[PDB]
RNA sequence: GGGGGCCUGACUGCGAGGCCUGCAAGCCGAGCAGGGGCGAAAGCCGGGCCUAGUGAACCGGUGGUCCCGUGUGGAAGGGCC
RNA sequence: CCUGGUGUUGGCUCUUGGUCGCGCCUGCGUAGGAUAGGUGGGAGCCUGUGAACCCCCGCCUCCGGGUGGGGGGGAGGCGCC
RNA sequence: CGGGGGGAACCUGGGGAACUGAAACAUCUCAGUACCCAGAGGAGAGGAAAGAGAAAUCGACUCCCUGAGUAGCGGCGAGCG
RNA sequence: GCCCGGAUAGCUCAGUCGGUAGAGCAGGGGAUUGAAAAUCCCCGUGUCCUUGGUUCGAUUCCGAGUCCGGGCACCA
């Protein structure tokens, strides 16, 4: 691993696709899109004291950058 | 900050913050105004309708119950029994399908027509072209047709007060005389705020009454909420 | 956003403040700086913390200022002068009355604030109010005579 | 088949019993019921003078209905017409 | 790849549009003292102009006129009819 | 101080496919199956309820028989369950 | 099927109180046309796609009805 958080896990997986609607509307469903993908957050950093980083990733990092900053 | 108006004082009356409500309303307005003779306040409101496409055009008339004299004429038109019946109940021009050949001459001084299932062919397809897009040809369900000649233009003598939503969407009648109890000027604001409601064509979408109030002639103007 | 603001009062205005300036915004743009620190009991706290110290501070001010207008207004002040039966001949500077009161008689007073816009020495006593707690001045009988 | 009068059965409930057909089809129908319409009536009328103008099943719509509802009241939703 | 929303992607600011809330101001096809925008109440209204006579000044135009103000004073005007 | 390095099959999670069926085949299907991986074991897995289920009922988790192949999921089709 | 959009005389387009209609280019009649061209003068010249409706009165205003054009989702 080399990517997931940092505070916590938010690295993997994903299954989807589509095709089409008019359900409750008109019909049933034009269904179908055998699909695959990725689906992840960011990054950003602060400072330890004097020299620094963070790295880590979105929103899980701004409450906790906010955490250690209380220290 | 200064006016042209005496009224001025009935004004200072008039402190339009609050919609306030109907009861209120007879006492404020009788209040509010006895000018030269005693005042002729009426109500008047306007509704979420669209009267372009007639769908929604309303008008007929609730029993606001209160002896009577003034305002809207109409004209009785059948044969001698129904002249007597709606002539004696209470009519202003009376007669029948010869009315309706005077009329076709240059003879109409009634606003609404109101004719027996007896000469209303006569009065309708003869008086149709003259009476025409003015209100004044009889109508089976704009209570202006009927037998009841004498029921319908007795009301008129007794106490009538009508219903028509003019251009823009809105209702003007009497229900409450100047001097008259407050209570009453309530009674009779309400039995319009019931037939109204009811003519409340199926043609609304939300705020139907929109603005309901309690105004006079030449005097005070105030909104009521007809709900208390 | 709780920014809690310690320099701040929308500029360097500082504390008794507090505003919302979103996410990052706030965050690491109005106070990475150094001007204020967010919510949390600590913070929160911290005004408390320091409110009520004001609260107690100036509470205590009043106190000792009662504690020493009482005595004063209660006690008369005499002093010494030279000269005839007016104006003495080295002016009578409300800072002497200082010296006076203070080791001479007790309790202790700053000349600056007082009652005495130019040297009085008429002779006798006028008794004068020089405010000495910002709403609780202090008034007194002061008679200085020439002992002759 | 050509003309006039009056009128909706070009009705719902349905049918026994047969045409053909292996499937499903499609097709013929006295007579019983409610309910009317043409004569006064003996009776004809459940579209036309007849043999072609036709299409499963799914899916979903609308006018019902007022059967079902995933504890109960209702309701999304939904069963039969 | 291109591309609305939205997240880090903070600051001051010039501004311009739709909308509803209230205020103001408007309405000349034609007979119509008259540029009646409707539909209601509906013969009376008013005197901080002591007035429609006159004065200018504010404003909107299809000559007119409508409207809002400052003044000038000696029971007057108009809506009615 | 610890690991790492193994290991026929069992095992948890990581990632994860065409055939063939649907006598075509794009939803669907085989299936979360084959296989690449990381890793704890001698077996791990799961394992004391924001559960079940509607009786004022039960009571950790796991595996067997039964629960219906019904309840049902669906080019409501092959099928799956 | 949805929404935006065009349809009035031969050709092309013109009005929100509507409340009174055509106008630019061709066709007939008349002057400058000594020739024409050209120009002016004139006239003929019309439901504003269908239909009722609000409408005293609205063709540009209310609803529904054609043929057509542009951009979505329909049957699966």
């Amino acid at each position: 691993m080399k990517e997931g958080i940092h505070p916590k896990l938010v690295p993997a997986r994903i299954i989807c696709g589509c095709g089409n609607v008019i359900e409750t509307y008109s019909t049933k469903p034009e269904i179908y899109v055998e699909v695959c993908s990725k689906c992840h957050p960011f990054y950003t950093g602060q400072q330890r004291f004097v020299d620094t980083e963070g790295r880590v990733e979105r929103f899980q990092r701004r409450y906790g950058d906010s955490y250690r900053k209380g220290r | 900050p200064k006016h042209g108006k005496r009224y001025r004082a009935l004004l200072e009356k008039v402190d339009p913050n609050k919609i306030y409500t109907i009861d209120e309303a007879a006492h404020l307005v009788k209040e509010l105004a006895t000018a030269k003779f005693d005042e002729t306040v009426e109500v008047h409101a306007k509704l979420g309708i669209d009267p372009r496409r007639s769908d929604q055009n309303v008008r007929g008339t609730v029993s606001l119950p209160h002896g009577l004299g003034k305002q809207v004429r109409v004209l009785a038109i059948a044969k001698g029994e129904k002249i007597k019946e709606a002539e004696e109940a209470g009519a202003d021009y009376v007669g029948g399908e010869e009315i309706i050949q005077k009329i076709l001459d240059g003879w109409m001084d009634f606003d609404a027509v109101v004719a027996t299932p007896d000469v209303m062919g006569a009065v309708g397809s003869k008086l149709g072209r003259i009476l025409g897009p003015r209100g004044l040809l009889p109508n089976p369900k704009a209570g202006t047709v009927g037998f009841n000649i004498g029921e319908i233009i007795r009301e008129i003598k007794a106490g009538r007060i009508e219903f028509r939503n003019d251009k823009t969407g809105a209702i003007h009648a009497p229900v409450g005389k100047a001097s008259f109890p407050p209570e009453k000027l309530a009674d009779n604001i309400r039995a319009f705020i019931r037939a109204l409601e009811a003519h409340k064509p199926e043609g609304a979408k939300g705020t139907f009454l929109r603005s309901v109030y309690v105004t006079t002639t030449m005097g005070p103007s105030v909104r009521i909420n007809p709900h208390s | 956003m709780k920014v809690i603001l310690l320099e701040p009062l929308e500029n360097l205005g500082d504390v008794g403040q507090v505003v919302d300036v979103k996410p990052g915004y706030a965050r690491n743009y109005l106070l990475p700086r150094g001007l204020a620190v967010l919510a949390t009991e600590s913070n929160l706290k911290a005004l408390e913390a320091r409110i009520r110290a004001q609260a107690k501070r100036l509470a205590e001010r009043k106190a000792e200022a009662e504690r020493l207008k009482k005595i004063l207004e209660n006690l008369t002040l005499t002093i010494p002068v030279r000269a005839g039966e007016t104006k003495i001949y080295g002016s009578v500077t409300a800072k002497d009355i200082a010296e006076a009161l203070s080791r001479q008689h007790g309790v202790t007073i700053d000349p600056k604030r007082l009652a005495l816009e130019k040297p009085i020495k008429e002779l006798g006593e006028y008794v004068l109010t020089y405010k000495p707690h910002p709403e609780v001045p202090i008034q007194l009988k002061v008679s200085v005579v020439a002992q002759e």
